């Protein structure tokens, strides 16, 4: 994409624009209590920790 | 004709010649983009429409 003026002119400081997307696919893992329980399987999942830390290789 | 009747027309003449040999030296050592004009930036570039363009100027002016 662009992010404003995109003519081609051999001098018109072409600017451009990408639009990517970073997917993680990760594992969820339920935890177990020995009592007979469990988490189901649509329970929270943290992602701060993930964004925090690609923020943070980024930066 | 009448151009180079007077003296003073031929020492003008040749005084006219000196300072537009001084003047056309600035255009020693650059390049002359003469197929694709589009002089790149930051190159020390011309092509002859801006050669001619800055002649008539210095013309114009010293009328």
């Amino acid at each position: 994409d662009t992010s404003g003026p995109a003519t081609i002119a051999g001098n018109s400081t072409i600017n451009l624009r990408d639009d990517f997307i970073v997917e993680f696919n990760m594992k969820k893992e339920r935890y177990r209590d020995r009592k007979g329980g469990e988490t189901p399987f649509f329970s929270y999942y943290d992602y701060e920790s993930i964004r925090d830390r690609l923020f943070n290789s980024m930066i | 004709n009448a151009t180079f009747r007077d003296a003073s027309s031929r020492r003008l003449a040749a005084a006219t010649g000196v300072a537009l040999a001084e003047f056309l030296q600035q255009f020693n050592g650059l390049a002359v983009f003469t197929k694709n004009t589009n002089i790149r930036t930051g190159i020390i570039g011309t092509n002859p429409r801006l050669m001619l363009g800055k002649i008539r100027k210095w013309a114009q002016d010293n009328v």
